[PDB]
RNA sequence: UUGGAAACGCGACGGUGCCAAGAAAAGCUUCUAAACGUUGAAACAUGAUUGCCCGUACCGCAAACCGACACAGGUGUCCGAG
RNA sequence: CCGGAAGGAGUGGUGGAGCCGACUGAAGUGCGGAUGCCGGCAUGAGUAACGAUAAAAGAAGUGAGAAUCUUCUUCGCCGUAAGGACAAGGGUUCCUGGGGAAGGGUCGUCCGCCCAGGGAAAGUCGGGACCUAAGGUGAGGCCGAACGGCGCAGCCGAUGGACAG
RNA sequence: GGACCGAACCGGUGCCUGCUGAAACAGUCUCGGAUGAGUUGUGUUUAGGAGUGAAAAGCUAACCGAACCUGGAGAUAGCUAG
RNA sequence: GCUGGAGAUACGCUUUGACUCGGGGAUGUCCGAAUGGGGAAACCCACCUCGUAAGAGGUAUCCGCAAGGAUGGGAACUCAGGGAACUGAAACAUCUCAGUACCUGAAGGAGAAGAAAGAGAAUUCGAUUCCGUUAGUAGCGGCGAGCGAACCCGGAUCAGCCCAAACCGAAACGCUUGCGUUUCGGGGUUGUAGGACCAUCAAGCCGAAGUGGCUGGAAAGCUACACCUCAGAAGGUGAGAGUCCUGUAGGCGAACGAGCCUGAGUAGGUCGUUGUUCGUGAAACGAUGACUGAAUCCGCGCGGACCACCGCGCAAGGCUAAAUACUCCCAGUGACCGAUAGCGCAUAGUACCGUGAGGGAAAGGUGAAAAGAA
């Protein structure tokens, strides 16, 4: 998941954002069938940034 | 980003019945100005939007015994964009 | 504050008014009529040190101004 | 409010284990452990039973019935047996799984 | 439609008299300093895109505000026909 | 029942988990009073009152239940108001669908009450990204046991100026 | 025109009524002013031995010859209760 | 196993080690010292740079060249500037309450003070602080009410160290010519005068020993035999368990985390005052606000007017652990409380009252187990 360029990064980062707003369209239809599947996005962007974090406090000192 | 600031849809009869006039209605982050959520509304749909018009609304319950309430308040947008420009599934309710 | 440039605060002390006025000359004594609060202060020149000034200045200063500069002068 | 257990939250087994009451009714009784709850002190084993009487809510059922169903203990079922009896355990040495250690009383393992 | 009445509103920054002698600052219209410009300026016209933040519900001479009350009290302005 | 007193025991009833007796020691140790304190319950008494002397009547409806809710037709009362539009202030009281314990001076199927859902849209109206008044504040500056007091420019400040339906 | 009558408005003259009120200052009736020393809104400034006051020791957030709150503080109580 | 209190259904996560615990990192909107500017706290308006925008960073004053430091907060404690009255004196002025209350400033985990120009009457002691004691002594006092030391002696703790100056080397700016004001090394730091210059604790793991019968709803109780004990502290479990559970008796334990000179506007003095037992008293001494104003080793301060003798010290420069205080916080304990008690609160500074500062409640209990009554 860190092997993943920043440009990648970016990407991967939006495409859970649009889906965490498509499942809170959903829920506030009141069909949020898989709870999970949020709190797993978020997660996911929380990795995402931290590892980001990672490569930025890493190599350049 | 786009996507966050716009909250979830509006669900009443109205805005749903105003869906069919080509008008569309959803609540976003109160911080937000007019010009930032019609921009993420239109890169959120692919639409090019010609009217907004904005409007704060604060509600306030009370569960029961003595916990107070005070329910959180929030923001909501109209939209109309271009004739053709009526968005898509996500409007087909 | 009226603090002087190396001076003083200006204190107080309290002002006795003392009546019978005989003591050690043969005679009952001295009674006191009241104590009561004061202060008092000092004078204002003006000189200077690094590049300009002007400060407040008490007698000892324009005293001790005129025996050298110190760090201040005139 | 009182506060929960005071066996430092620790269970004495695991719901794998087979386990007997040792106290009260069903004692010398014997089951699996269905359900351990460590932090309230909790033990389901299909021993007790209990018939619950759901009230009514029309939920798929209008009138309401009476379930047959296992009411949980703790820490008065006792751990698990080898000699057909209760025991002390302590533990043990390494195995093939040699990050484990087992449990024994006066004899083998569990 | 015809006839009539009429403001404290409009024409207004009208008239006349009076003494106790009746804000400020920006927008605004003129002038230049400085600066750029003096081939490509001002301004005009036509088309286009652009229009941010907050307040708008309801009570509001009162049962929804101040009076411990669904209180004979109090509450600034505006309209108030025959 | 017992002891001279303060008091003590027997027995039976309740109750559901701690407790007598003796000796010694330590006390926040003994209540009728304090217009004492907190709390509970009485009397006055089914009494006075039900909050403007602007009246109300019948039919029909709903409902477990109606003098009081809805509908119809009449009646009476305000009409420089007891109509209407605002600012202040209040804070969802607005609309719909339900409810009926408690608030409502009676009732209650109703409500400004309880529950849930919705409703609030501005380039042009008011304010702000414009302006200044009293007043406030204020680098520098003038004072002052401390904290602090003043004070020019400047800045803030509508109750006023400016401004496109 | 510190002129007259008189609504609004500001006020509070005499009587009654109210007196566990409708209201901790009111109501009906009556009465004073009503272009002025007038009435009123918003903003703002002055306070405790201090402010204000066409002057009553009035007013200074419902009882002001010296406000309220906290504190010194369990003030002191030759007095009364217990 | 977990999926916070929460007592709730659904979605699920977890031997690839979740959860919980100990330790570090990272994220950390807006307000608040708040600090880009304004402001009615959490809001309204900008400008500069980087960026494809989205986003990121800077923009207060005060010390500094600069690194860097300061704004604010903190229960009680510490020091300091300022400083009451009620009250006692059976009235009240001095006096007392009392340098108490309170305000303000500065700081830390303590602070203050401190290394004799002293204490004191033995030619004794030897920084400071705190405790005992002297002692209600000596004293102060409308000699009234009342206030009140110190030395010696016993203990806790105990260290003393650095500067300016004579004299050398400048170097810059000082002047009629091998010198003199602030700087930088050396040098030099005092009274029985010296220096000069010259002969373990954090997370945690391991841990001994009981079975049968009996009353019971249920056993830990009764009873019969039996065991451990460096472990009989304690809680829990259907009523009271050494041996059923959890257990410092004992034992072990971490990545990596805490612990020639010697001080001048000076000493001294006069005027106004004050501390100390010190109320003007014969009033020394310290401390000062105004004015004045010296000596320096046959030198200067002190020994309670003052003088001589005798005796104790070396001011006018700085720093300084520990014995001391306090309890926001944590652990253990109690002839403390146990629901009108105990904090105000079995939790709430809430409800409620006040424009505000501010004030401010009561309130506990199914059962062993929800088996919570189809
Ligand atoms: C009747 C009107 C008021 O009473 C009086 O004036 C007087 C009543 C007594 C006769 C008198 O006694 C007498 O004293 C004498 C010294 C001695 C004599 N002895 C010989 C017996 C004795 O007889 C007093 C001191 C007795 C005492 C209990 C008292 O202080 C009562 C106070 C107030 O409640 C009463 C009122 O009724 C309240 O009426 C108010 O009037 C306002 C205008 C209203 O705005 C309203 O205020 C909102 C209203 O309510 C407050
Ligand atoms: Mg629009
Ligand atoms: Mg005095
Ligand atoms: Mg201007
Ligand atoms: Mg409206
Ligand atoms: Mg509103
Ligand atoms: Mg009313
Ligand atoms: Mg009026
Ligand atoms: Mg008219
Ligand atoms: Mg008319
Ligand atoms: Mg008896
Ligand atoms: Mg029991
Ligand atoms: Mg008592
Ligand atoms: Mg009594
Ligand atoms: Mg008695
Ligand atoms: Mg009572
Ligand atoms: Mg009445
Ligand atoms: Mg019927
Ligand atoms: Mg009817
Ligand atoms: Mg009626
Ligand atoms: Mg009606
Ligand atoms: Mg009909
Ligand atoms: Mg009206
Ligand atoms: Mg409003
Ligand atoms: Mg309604
Ligand atoms: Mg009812
Ligand atoms: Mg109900
Ligand atoms: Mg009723
Ligand atoms: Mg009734
Ligand atoms: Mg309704
Ligand atoms: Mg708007
Ligand atoms: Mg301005
Ligand atoms: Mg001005
Ligand atoms: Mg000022
Ligand atoms: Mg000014
Ligand atoms: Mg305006
Ligand atoms: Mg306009
Ligand atoms: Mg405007
Ligand atoms: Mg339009
Ligand atoms: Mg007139
Ligand atoms: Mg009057
Ligand atoms: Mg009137
Ligand atoms: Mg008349
Ligand atoms: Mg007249
Ligand atoms: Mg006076
Ligand atoms: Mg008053
Ligand atoms: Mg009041
Ligand atoms: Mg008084
Ligand atoms: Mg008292
Ligand atoms: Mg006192
Ligand atoms: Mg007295
Ligand atoms: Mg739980
Ligand atoms: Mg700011
Ligand atoms: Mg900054
Ligand atoms: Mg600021
Ligand atoms: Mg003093
Ligand atoms: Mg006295
Ligand atoms: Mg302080
Ligand atoms: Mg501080
Ligand atoms: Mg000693
Ligand atoms: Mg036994
Ligand atoms: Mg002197
Ligand atoms: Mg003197
Ligand atoms: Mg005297
Ligand atoms: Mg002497
Ligand atoms: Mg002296
Ligand atoms: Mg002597
Ligand atoms: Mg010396
Ligand atoms: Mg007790
Ligand atoms: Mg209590
Ligand atoms: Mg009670
Ligand atoms: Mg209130
Ligand atoms: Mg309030
Ligand atoms: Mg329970």
């Amino acid at each position: 998941m860190r092997n993943l360029q920043a440009t990648d990064f970016a990407k991967e980062i939006d495409a859970r954002k649009k889906e965490l707003m498509e499942l809170r369209f959903q829920a506030a239809a009141g069909q949020l069938a898989q709870p999970h599947r949020v709190r797993q996005l978020r997660r996911e962007v929380a990795q995402l940034n931290t590892v980001k974090a990672e490569l930025a406090r890493k190599g350049e000192q | 980003s786009h996507y966050d600031i716009l909250q979830a849809p509006v669900i009443s009869e109205k805005a749903y019945s105003a869906m069919e006039r080509g008008v569309y209605s959803f609540w976003v982050s109160p911080k937000a100005t007019k010009t930032e959520i019609k921009d993420a509304i239109q890169q959120a749909f692919g639409v090019r939007v010609i009217g907004i018009s904005t409007m704060n609304v604060p509600g306030k319950r009370k569960r029961v015994g003595r916990f107070i309430g005070q329910r959180n308040d929030r923001k909501k947008a109209i939209v109309r964009l271009a004739e053709g420009q009526s968005i898509e599934a996500l409007a087909g309710q | 504050y009226l603090t002087g440039k190396k001076n003083l605060v200006v204190n107080s002390v309290i002002r006795r008014g003392k009546a019978r006025a005989d003591g050690g000359v043969g005679r009952k004594t001295t009674g006191i009529t009241k104590r009561v609060q004061r202060a008092n202060l000092h004078k204002k020149a003006i000189r200077e040190n690094g590049q300009v000034k002007t400060v407040w200045l008490s007698a000892n200063a324009l005293r001790t101004l005129s025996k050298g500069p110190y760090k201040g002068i005139e | 409010p009182s506060a929960g257990s005071h066996h430092n939250d620790k269970l004495h087994f695991k719901k794998g284990d087979t386990v007997i009451v040792l106290s009260g009714k069903h004692k010398g009784q014997t089951g699996k452990v269905l359900l351990a709850l460590p932090r309230d002190q909790k033990v389901v084993v299909e021993g007790v039973n209990v018939i619950t009487k759901n009230v009514k809510p029309s939920m798929t059922n209008p009138q309401g019935g009476q379930e047959q169903r296992e009411l949980a203990l703790h820490a008065s079922k006792v751990a698990l047996v080898d000699p057909e009896t209760g025991k002390a355990t302590r533990v043990r040495k390494q195995i093939v799984d040699g990050k484990k250690v087992r449990v024994a009383v006066a004899s083998g393992k569990t």
